[PDB]
């Protein structure tokens, strides 16, 4: 007499009381996020430490209600959902030391600082850094920034990384899962029944195919970014080799836009700028929020209550109470939307805005589904949202035809082109990126690599698939891959591809619609309806079904496609088949440093056998010395000079034990390309025995 | 007798809270219909105001709500929002009137009352989801009963049985104002209100 | 018909015009000082400006008028104070590279870190690295953080210092001056009153009489501070050696007053502590004044203008105008004064405000006199002045016997000896600091020791009379004297010592017209008024004099002595005889790093003399490599540990050219080795000719 | 005659200016004296009470605007710049001192500005300046340039080779004064009656 309806009054218990509390939780958040005090701090300590505390007796509660017993999928979900135990399973004492260990490296990568050699008194933190990088122009201060971040960062994170994931992967084999990388594969799919074969491990070859088939106009891309890129820096960049990693114009190479500046085809035609009328006409903050409100109603979906108006964050406090800017589309239930923003008059503010928008009034279209369910399906679709409105609008047509932008305009062959390469050296350029580092990630985690191979698998693979080279030759001891952010804070680090490629899978659906006629970047959103009932019919499912059914809803597909993607770059394809039609790829080989270092073969252990030793380190130690002391004397032979070579002055590469080494010598304070060949060449000549 | 109204000018408006009153054979002045209030603004479903002053028919609907002037924008029905289906429903039938109204000081008898109160969310809840109701004509706010009780605070909710409601606070400042409906019965009657 | 009347006229042409900008130009300094304002900050440049431009066009239209012609000294004396040239004899270029050389010594001493590699990431400046010094109470941590803050500031001032001494020498030479100590000198020297002798040379033998003299006490209270200090630190200090640099106290060792707590012979008597009575009553800021004034006035001392009492700077403002406290007697002329310092309720705060009264009080005793003359007869009357004051005010028996400390305190035989100890801790203390850093930098500049034995000779002058042994071995590159403060801002730094000598020398003569009875200690100031008469004929004689005559007007002698002050100490004397009469001493070779180092001598090249070569100073190298790489070895055959030992991990010691010397290992991360002898011994034992 | 001084109450006191007021056989009340006004007064040695009898040589009556404060320091007891550089603190026959706080009854008085008394009035020299100092019966010998009067704060002007520098000292509420009566012994002519 029992069946399952015990769940169903459970289940109509807590959202009885979840809802209230959440409430007041999310509304001491806001309070804080608006007003800066320290009373606000302890109002959150004291809600949240309940919060939690629920969170927890609820847990614990429902525990041990079994789970095979459970027949319908709806109150499944659930179940499943809230039926979780994992870090539980784990002692306290390795517990505190997961948590000490995350915070020490969210410490240490907030405070890095580099300094310079010749004025050791000035130096900057990572904002300055950035705006350096961002702004310098010379290659040898952005190579020598770039090596002095790593090394100092790296230097710092390889014994707590490796704890860290020693302890990760203790924690998923103890969670009843193979890996931490399972763990996270434990998600994005979950599902797939009676239309779905698909499960985990598919996801892998779904991926591997997408950026097999994407390759090519990456290919072509990085061939004309090649050849643009030699007219800065001479006599730097093999014709077939690949790029110097600083030379990338960013930090890391997550986004090239900054290289714009320089591969612009031709600064005669002045490109679109209409501020001049709306600076003119000084629109006030409201003014563009009601705008896009028309637009949006524009196509059906309902506009947003009178009450949001009144309970806002428009505007600039004007208060002593400081606020960040950072756009956000807080949703705390309960019929409650707010929007905080700073407002001012620029096309990105425009955009920004129009996002956030399209944020919320998605947000609300399902708030009568549930609490539990109250999230999209996947982690891409909440993004992916906005993302699409917020190109649609940017199309120059419709800022044409609403008012703006007067038609005296004529639009050319080559002015959309150059708005196709703007979108393009961001849409594409990360992709390659994300895939290595992901990838990456995975196979150090399971351990299919040992530790001692991390760092010479890193740059190898750099070398593969992005096709970028490092500067200089790097040791074991470095942790480059731990410097960037989302490493150094465990997010899970996925989304970005499949929300990229989403993206343009709906635009296309969704175009189909509207019965266009030329290229895809042309497509709008104008006055209709059919689009905006096709566009409801996706939003209002939610949670409570698996996204591959929302894609057929849409899409009419299972599974995802590049061909919309490479569809709606087929005229910059076409454009840049014109330019690179004689050599295009590269060898893993070639690099900065390969002219000039010299063979240093090796003579075989086993050949001398008397007084004969395996290196175990600590000999190179010595091979270094006496070639520094050699061409110490060096100088002082004919040279006369005074320069004091020092015992880090050897760049060790590419060993093989007792097989192979290779080396070059660097100035002490200006590590460029110094110390030619020939030089150190005569030097090591001249000494004898001494040394071996 | 006469068709007055006189009574009305008490106190308090209704807050979600409704009223209905009819008259009887009668006579009724247009100089003190113009004399109640000073021009405004009045919106008539293509009825001329000046056509309605002859005419004896079934019966006039006379009610007045406490409202606002913005909101007067989303007062006309182009949008589900909660106004309509989730508070008072904006009923629609024979020609009717709308007029906007912003009360003089000098009527001492009306007493300013405290907070404006519209609801927002009032629904039976369920098991899967929330199982929103909808306004109806003829229905005026069907969930009521525990709406009683009143609200105290910002997004104030109580439910009672299976029903939960939560409505919105609005602090008044400076005069208030106010909404009049005058939705009209066609046809010559012993209710119909007659003029002179 | 033109004598020298001319040179009258000239000289009233001066003085009746001289004046009347100083005042601005001074009040203008006075607003800024009290009032933080750019528009205060123009005002200084616009007024300095023309104040500089009147003294060089006063000095180029000065300059012709003969010298020898001139009879009369007081006209003489100021004809001299004005004509000179100095730096104007020198070119443009060098005078702006010695000013841009200086500007740049003063802004890198004034932006020290230093910060360990524990936790890199915080760092600390001098002004808590001091705080730091002064309570910290670590061997390991203070040893440390010396040599830390030592190598940092040196390794960036050797060629700077180095140019700079090179050019003051050369304008030194070209000002008809032999030597720059010459030209430092040339203000203590003053003519003869035809019984009188005294030129330049005659002071470094007077100096090194007074301090021979004054020997014998230094070293019984050196003896009695050695035999305390073992307590804190056992196994550390030679029973005969000298002292750790680091551990007395303070930063560099200029005052000694931080060791009281550690010398104190017991806690068992309280010492004198009378802040209650004013602290509940709360004396306010006037009345502390019109107290001082009273007891000055008491020895029949001119009273202060009433005009005074209104303008000053007697209180806190009490606003955003943000002032330093630091207390000053601003003498702006023509009878207008002022004092500037912020009061509180403290006995420091009286006896400062006592020194600013005394300091006033002898400014303005003066002002008949001559503009030029208005100064103090040398460097340390002006001092010493309010120095005398202070001493005399702080006697227990005068402030019973004004108001405060009532009848309730019977002194004892020991309580004397505390305050003794507590003044000599201090007044001597210095002495030896002084006099040792003066010969120094006086022999440097003359040029008797060459650069490349700078730092040779510091360290064996502090082994021979201050009594400090350096905690470990400096090489050449170091520049240990440049870190102070006098040395970085090219201050003279003698009148310390004769100053601290005047003192005394003044207080013994004038306690004698009081015919005081018991010891000197005790003597007092009270109602009385030849002995003020006597101070107002010192006072009012100015700069119109030669010194010799000043001090033969009161203290009736040509030179000064010891005698007083070794008088003064006679009971601390006679105490500190009967604690340490065995033994007394110490021997300029013991040094901590003495039972933990291995001769290495072997005559390598002398005796073959083939394949073989002088050392270069790079050989060395080889060998520090080599030895590293034993180290290396031994621990990892056994010990089996990783300790990467680095190439600076050994240290070279005394150096002759003669294939002799000595050295130490060191962990590469504690700065203070164990390593005792039997390890290094048997590691370097097992190697073989791979390193010799 | 009557011993009258009804046109002292005309406007602003002298600022190192003095004046010399004497009368003849007359008579004088008490009374009036008494009425003129309330705050301290202080007689060498002779009682206010023993001088409203007796006619003999004549009295010194002399007004000076001063501070309550500075008063401390009117009495002789330091070498201040008040008598040797200002007005002197003459020492005759006895006298008397009285401070006074004028009220505003009698609108004739007239407020000045700003006080002032002079701080340095010297005989420039080649090595010194002639610090000289001031004697009985010499009223400020500078004077001279010191009529141009004073604008600044440690205001200096020269003239000649006489050098002169004062203070301006502001005003606020209601202003304060001080009187003098040194008399002289002996009946004779101009002696001045009580009644
Ligand atoms: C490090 O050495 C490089 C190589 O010589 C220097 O770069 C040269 O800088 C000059 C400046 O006039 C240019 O004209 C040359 O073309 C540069 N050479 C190359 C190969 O790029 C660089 O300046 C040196 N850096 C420092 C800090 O001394
Ligand atoms: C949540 O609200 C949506 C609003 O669209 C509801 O959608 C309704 O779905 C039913 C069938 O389940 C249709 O008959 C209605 O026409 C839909 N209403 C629309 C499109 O406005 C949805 O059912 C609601 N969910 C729950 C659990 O009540
Ligand atoms: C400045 O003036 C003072 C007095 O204010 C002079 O002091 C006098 O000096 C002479 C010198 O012969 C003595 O005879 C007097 O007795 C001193 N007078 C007092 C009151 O002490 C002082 O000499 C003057 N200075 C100069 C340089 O002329
Ligand atoms: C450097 O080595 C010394 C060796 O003495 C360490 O000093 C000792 O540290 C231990 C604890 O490790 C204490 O118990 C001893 O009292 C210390 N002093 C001795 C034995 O004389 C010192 O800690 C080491 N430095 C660091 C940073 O670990
Ligand atoms: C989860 O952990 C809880 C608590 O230890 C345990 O009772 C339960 O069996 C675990 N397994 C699942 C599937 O929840
Ligand atoms: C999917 O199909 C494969 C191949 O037949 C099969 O091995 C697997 O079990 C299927 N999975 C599901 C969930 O149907
Ligand atoms: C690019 O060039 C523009 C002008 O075309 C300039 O304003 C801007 O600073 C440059 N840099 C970047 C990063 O855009
Ligand atoms: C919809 O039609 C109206 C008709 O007036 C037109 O003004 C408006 O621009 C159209 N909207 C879009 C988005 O094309
Ligand atoms: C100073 O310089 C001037 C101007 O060149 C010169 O006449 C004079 O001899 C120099 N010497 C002295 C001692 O002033
Ligand atoms: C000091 O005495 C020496 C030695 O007799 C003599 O040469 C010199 O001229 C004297 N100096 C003075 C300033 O009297
Ligand atoms: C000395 O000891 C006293 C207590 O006797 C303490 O307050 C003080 O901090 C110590 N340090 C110094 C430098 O006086
Ligand atoms: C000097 O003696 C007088 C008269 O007894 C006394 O008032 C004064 O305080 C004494 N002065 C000192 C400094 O003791």
């Amino acid at each position: 007499y029992t069946t399952e309806e015990e769940a169903r009054r459970f289940l109509v218990k807590f959202n009885h009381e979840a809802e209230n509390l959440s409430h007041e939780s999310a509304l001491a958040s806001w309070d804080y996020n608006t007003n800066i005090t320290d009373e606000n701090a302890k109002k959150m300590n004291e809600a949240d430490n309940k919060w939690s505390d629920f969170y927890k007796e609820q847990s614990k509660i429902a525990q041990g209600f079994p789970l095979q017993e459970i027949k319908d999928p709806i109150i499944k979900l659930q179940l499943q959902i809230l039926q979780q135990n994992g870090s539980s399973v784990l002692t306290a004492e390795k517990r505190k030391r997961l948590s000490t260990i995350l915070t020490t490296m969210s410490t240490i990568y907030s405070t890095g600082k580099v300094c310079n050699p010749n004025n050791p008194q000035q130096c900057f933190t990572l904002s300055g850094l950035e705006d350096i990088m961002e702004k310098s122009k010379d290659y040898h201060e952005r190579l020598w920034v770039w090596e002095g971040w790593r090394s100092e960062v790296g230097k710092q994170l390889r014994p707590l990384y490796e704890e860290y994931v020693e302890l990760k992967n203790e924690m998923a084999r103890g969670n009843n899962y193979k890996d931490y990388g399972d763990y996270w594969r434990g998600d994005y799919e979950t599902e797939g029944e009676k239309g779905y074969n698909y499960s985990r491990n598919y996801l892998m070859e779904d991926v591997d195919r997408i950026f097999l088939e994407i390759k090519p106009l990456y290919e072509q891309l990085h061939a004309y970014v090649r050849a643009k890129l030699m007219k800065a820096y001479p006599s730097h960049i093999s014709p077939t080799g690949c790029l110097p990693a600083h030379l990338l114009g960013d930090m890391w190479g997550r986004f090239w836009t900054n290289l714009y500046n320089l591969t612009v085809p031709l600064e005669k035609e002045p490109n679109i700028d209409v501020t001049d009328t709306m600076k003119k006409q000084s629109w006030d903050a409201e003014k563009i929020f009601k705008e896009a409100e028309k637009f949006y109603s524009s196509v059906g979906l309902p506009n947003m209550t009178p009450g949001f108006w009144r309970d806002s964050m428009l505007t600039e406090p004007s208060d002593g109470r400081q606020v960040v800017c950072h756009p956000t589309a807080w949703d705390l239930g309960k019929n409650d939307f707010r929007i905080k923003m700073c407002t001012k008059v620029t096309m990105d503010d425009f955009l920004t805005a129009h996002h956030e928008m399209g944020h919320i009034q998605y947000d609300m279209a399902y708030a009568n589904q549930s609490y539990l369910l109250r999230n999209g399906a996947n982690e891409g679709f909440h993004e992916a949202v906005g993302e699409v409105m917020s190109l649609s609008v940017a199309t120059p047509k419709h800022l044409k035809g609403m008012g703006l932008l007067p038609s005296d305009f004529s639009e050319n062959n080559e002015t959309e082109i150059n708005f196709l390469l703007k979108q393009a050296l961001t849409i594409v350029g990360t992709l390659p990126f994300t895939y290595m580092l992901e990838k990456w990630r995975w196979m150090v985690f399971e351990g299919k690599i040992p530790k001692e191979q991390w760092m010479e698998k890193w740059w190898e693979m750099k070398r593969e698939i992005v096709g970028v080279v490092e500067p200089l030759p790097h040791d074991e001891t470095y942790c480059d891959p731990a410097s960037l952010f989302h490493v150094a804070n465990d997010y899970s680090f996925i989304r970005y591809f499949t929300r990229t490629i989403l993206e343009f899978q709906f635009q296309e659906a969704l175009c189909r619609t509207a019965k266009h006629q030329g290229p895809l970047h042309k497509c709008d959103i104008s006055n209709s309806t059919e689009a905006g009932k096709k566009l409801n019919d996706m939003l209002k499912l939610g949670k409570s079904t698996p996204w591959t059914y929302a894609l057929e809803k849409i899409a009419e597909t299972k599974e995802m496609d590049a061909k919309p993607l490479l569809n709606y770059f087929n005229p910059l394809f076409r454009w840049l088949k014109e330019q690179n039609g004689n050599s295009v790829g590269w060898s893993v080989d070639s690099s900065p440093y390969s002219n000039q270092s010299i063979k240093v073969r090796i003579s075989l252990k086993s050949a001398l056998g008397e007084k004969a030793y395996e290196w175990n380190e600590n000999e190179m130690y010595l091979f270094q010395s006496s070639v520094a002391y050699a061409m110490r004397v060096y100088f002082l032979k004919a040279k006369n000079e005074s320069i004091p070579f020092r015992a880090e002055d050897v760049r060790v590469s590419d060993e093989k034990k007792r097989v192979s080494f290779k080396f070059f010598v660097t100035s002490p304070t200006n590590m460029s390309d110094i110390i030619p060949r020939s030089e150190v060449e005569d030097a090591i000549r001249m000494s004898r025995s001494r040394i071996n | 007798q006469e068709c007055d109204f006189t009574p009305m000018l008490t106190g308090t408006p209704p807050p979600y809270n409704f009223k209905r009153l009819v008259f009887t054979n009668c006579n009724y002045n247009l100089t003190k219909l113009l004399s109640l209030f000073q021009v405004s603004e009045f919106s008539c479903h293509q009825v001329s105001p000046s056509s309605l002053a002859t005419g004896c028919y079934s019966s006039l609907t006379v009610d007045y709500f406490a409202y606002s002037t913005d909101m007067s924008s989303y007062l006309q029905p182009g949008s589900a929002g909660a106004i309509v289906q989730f508070n008072y429903k904006q009923d629609f039938s024979n020609p009717t009137c709308r007029v906007l109204a912003t009360v003089p000081q000098n009527l001492t008898t009306i007493t300013k009352p405290s907070n404006y109160a519209y609801l927002t969310e009032c629904y039976k809840t369920s098991a899967y989801g929330k199982n929103y109701l909808y306004n109806a004509p003829g229905a005026y706010t069907p969930c009521l009963s525990l709406a009683s009780r009143g609200f105290s605070t910002k997004y104030q909710s109580h439910s009672d049985g299976e029903l939960t409601t939560t409505g919105y606070i609005y602090p008044v400042t400076g005069n208030l104002q106010m909404a009049f409906i005058i939705s009209v019965q066609y046809g010559t009657d012993t209710n119909s209100v007659c003029p002179m």
